[PDB]
């Protein structure tokens, strides 16, 4: 029933859903089920239409990451990119450096993706801080968030 | 309801048992076919009396193909209930559609529509039942129960009960 | 298969409402008629059967066929299986169950008793068999429960019902 | 999936007393049922200090998702399984994984709590009737069985005894009408009846219970300086008009019926037997 209602509430919005926030803004769903089903539903990312910056529709709804830990994977892509300029508010920042290390503009002059080198942060590290932080244990949920990284969907 | 009755049986013997037991073997012949079976019109036979002394008559020679026909009158115990009659029972199912009680030979089956609300189905007990607060019907509880419709099948019965008015219920 | 001894009942036009069958109503059909007929013709009234009647009729009829079968020489489970027919094995098995599990008398002589007092009464002279039996089975208490329970009885208040169950269950083995 | 499992189930907010309660009892049922992982953990993991503390730790965290959160079980697995393993590090300081549960285990809890909201209605309704009994003296039996009370069968045997020991107080205030028969009407009349005496006196109930909680003899139990059937006599001699015997063998037979209610209803033989059974009983067919 509740799979018959969301399809057909989306082909009365429109062709397609634009990014999973939407799934809250458009009254599509409760929260409960929206967190529920959060991790479980994607849209496929497009770098054709990446090119502006402005895009609703974003790249980590095309992975196995939770929207509640999109700002944890936007921190962790800062750290792997090693760029200090940025804060841990700047969330425009923070796209533009997924945005660079997913699909860069120039392409790597090596054949190692920018992607790559989230394996030279310590997860170990990263985990500590959060669980002292806001006392969350979330060691495997960094480690699928880099894997996700490493591959989009990568079949289990 | 038990009842006594008069009743007839056509009997064809083949020519292979023209012997001197003849009258023997069709009182056995006909014990073994009319003891046990349900007919829609009279219920179910449950015995007949005086098994042994049954009167046979003379057979007729069918023309044309030899056997002898023979007809057979005797006095047996029927049972057939009754649509609106109410008899005791012994629960031999519970499920959530309903349970199924035994009447003699009789089964019958009683829906959730046909029982009162307060006795909701309780599946997480053992054995699971149609308990309230003060009644519990499970399997092998004695049940007092009202025939409210017959069904008539080749050679079985299905009846349905309820509990759902006054002196009814478990007992 | 087996042929009452009632025939006949051709085509006709009149369609009646007590054709029907209903306990209530005390519409039993043709067949369980008030009036029968025995393989000589003569009058015949319907014989019905209590449990009590029902069980020491089929216990008698049992044990003459075991005795006879071993040249004229109790269990039940025994005398179920002197019958022939695994299915005529089982049917016999239930009802002998329901019989026992249910019996309000197991004495020939109590059984008796409550027959002739359900029989030789005045007030029983007019009472259907059927209700006959059905006071002598369900074993009723109570004048408004017989009456719930048995709807017939309620036209016939020149019954002496309560004393009747009264001594029904002074009878009854307790 | 969660609609469709609670529709059955009419209450569900349980209270936080029963929400604690509910979560001790998934975790016994749970040490009970992976008794046998949990000691292949704790013999090959011997180093690790309450590796099975964490784990009982793990089930209440899980089961508080699944309640409070109501979160389905493959979310739980994809985000929330850091909860359902720890990582403990070895003399070597290597980081070890130890998957404490599996999937197949949040579908157990997820059974075993709606198996408990279901068993919570049944000790509600235990405590209301006991409450409407309103003992003058709270019976010890009853609160050592209440307290230790986990399977519905011992609920059944709680209200098995409640009513067998207070048939009249129970007839009462099932009062405080459809003549159904009370399986208990002749042990009410022995009650009433003057050989009841004689029932004390063959042994004392508290004396009997205290003796068979504490599996060896605190009293002795004192024969009376008569006979059974000397007593039995002479009170029906001297209590014609209330005696409902009509024998003195049938009043022995009564009170050897009734002493053996009395003891059947007894909540721990049927304890005692039920271990027996569950744990050294064969099956023959």
């Amino acid at each position: 029933r509740k799979a018959a209602g969301l399809i057909q509430s989306i082909q009365r919005i429109g062709s397609n859903l634009v990014n999973r926030a939407h799934l809250i803004t458009e009254q599509l769903t409760s929260k409960t089920v929206f967190l529920n089903m959060a991790s479980f539903v994607y849209i496929v990312f497009d770098p054709d239409v990446e090119r502006n910056p402005q895009g609703e529709m974003d790249l980590l709804d095309s992975t196995r990451i939770h929207p509640e830990d999109y700002s944890l994977a936007r921190k962790m892509a800062a750290d792997a990119l090693d760029i200090e300029d940025i804060d841990d508010d700047d969330e425009s920042a923070m796209r533009n450096a997924i945005y660079e290390m997913v699909f860069p503009r120039s392409p790597p002059k090596d054949e190692d993706d920018l992607t790559f080198k989230l394996d030279e942060l310590i997860l170990d590290d990263y985990a500590t801080e959060l669980e002292r932080k806001h006392q969350l244990k979330k060691r495997s949920t960094l480690q699928i968030i880099k894997e996700e990284l490493q591959s989009r969907y990568r079949e289990i | 309801m038990f009842f006594l009755k008069d009743l007839s049986l056509i009997l064809t013997l083949h020519p292979s048992y023209f012997g001197p037991q003849m009258n023997q073997y069709l009182r056995e012949k006909l014990l073994t076919d009319v003891e046990g079976t349900c007919t829609g019109q009279f219920g179910y036979i449950v015995t007949v009396l005086d098994g042994m002394n049954i009167d046979v008559g003379k057979g007729r020679i069918i023309p044309g193909s030899g056997s002898a026909e023979f007809e057979v009158k005797y006095r047996a115990v029927v049972w057939k209930p009754f649509k609106g009659e109410v008899v005791d029972a012994i629960v031999s199912n519970v499920s959530p559609i309903g349970f199924f009680a035994d009447v003699g030979p009789l089964n019958v089956f009683v829906s959730t529509r046909l029982i009162p609300d307060n006795l909701v189905y309780n599946p997480s007990n053992s054995p699971p039942a149609y308990m309230s607060n003060d009644e519990l019907i499970t399997k092998g509880s004695k049940v007092r129960l009202k025939v409210v419709g017959t069904r008539t099948d080749v050679n079985e019965i299905y009846a349905i009960g309820s509990i759902k008015e006054d002196f009814l219920g478990a007992i | 298969v087996s042929t009452s001894t009632v025939g006949a009942r051709r085509r006709r036009a009149k369609q009646q409402v007590d054709d029907e069958e209903n306990a209530t109503l005390l519409r039993l059909g043709p067949e369980f008629a008030l009036k029968q007929y025995d393989h000589d013709g003569n009058e015949h009234d319907l014989i019905a059967l209590s449990l009590s009647e029902s069980r020491l009729l089929i216990r008698e009829a049992l044990k003459a066929r075991s005795r006879a079968r071993n040249g004229g020489v109790i269990d039940d489970d025994e005398l179920a299986k002197v019958t022939s027919g695994a299915v005529a094995n089982g049917v016999v098995k239930k009802t002998l169950d329901y019989l026992n599990t249910f019996a309000r008398f197991k004495d020939e002589e109590t059984c008796t008793a409550v027959d002739q007092l359900l029989h030789n009464s005045s007030d029983c002279s007019v009472l259907h068999p059927f209700e006959i039996a059905q006071l002598s089975s369900l074993g009723c208490e109570d004048v408004d429960e017989a009456i719930t329970l048995i709807p017939s009885l309620a036209a016939k208040k020149e019954v002496n019902l309560q004393r009747i169950l009264d001594e029904l269950n002074r009878l009854e083995d307790p | 999936r969660f609609q469709a499992y609670r529709k059955s189930i009419k209450n569900y907010k349980l209270s936080d007393v029963d929400y604690s309660n509910e979560r001790d009892w998934i975790v016994e049922q749970l040490k009970l049922e992976k008794r046998d992982f949990l000691q292949h953990l704790t013999q090959a993991h011997s180093s690790v200090a309450h590796l099975e503390e964490k784990f009982e730790a793990s089930v209440k965290k899980i089961v508080d998702f699944i309640a409070i959160e109501s979160f389905e079980v493959p979310f739980i697995w994809n985000h929330r399984r850091d909860y359902a393993l720890h990582t403990y590090n070895d003399d070597s300081n290597n980081t070890i994984i130890v998957k404490l549960l599996n999937e197949d285990d949040l579908w157990r809890i997820v059974q075993l709590d709606l198996d408990y909201h279901s068993i919570h209605d049944k000790k509600a309704a235990l405590s209301s009737i006991y409450k409407q009994l309103d003992l003058d003296v709270v019976d010890p039996t009853y609160e050592e069985f209440f307290g230790s009370a986990r399977t519905l069968s011992e609920l059944q045997d709680i209200d098995d005894y409640l009513t067998f020991n207070y048939s009249s107080q129970v007839k009462n205030l099932t009062a405080v009408m459809k003549r159904k028969y009370s399986k208990y009407a002749i042990y009410d009349r022995i009650r009433q009846d003057a050989i009841y005496p004689v029932v004390q006196s063959i042994a004392n109930i508290s004396q009997m219970r205290e003796n068979l909680a504490q599996s060896k003899r605190l009293h002795q139990v004192e024969d009376p300086i008569e006979s059974p059937m000397d007593m039995i006599a002479d009170i029906m001699s001297t209590e014609k008009d209330k005696t409902t015997f009509i024998s003195s063998e049938k009043a022995y037979q009564a009170v050897k019926q009734f002493f053996s209610e009395q003891l059947s209803y007894e909540p721990f033989i049927r304890k005692t037997i039920r271990t027996a059974f569950q744990s050294f009983g064969v099956i023959n067919i």
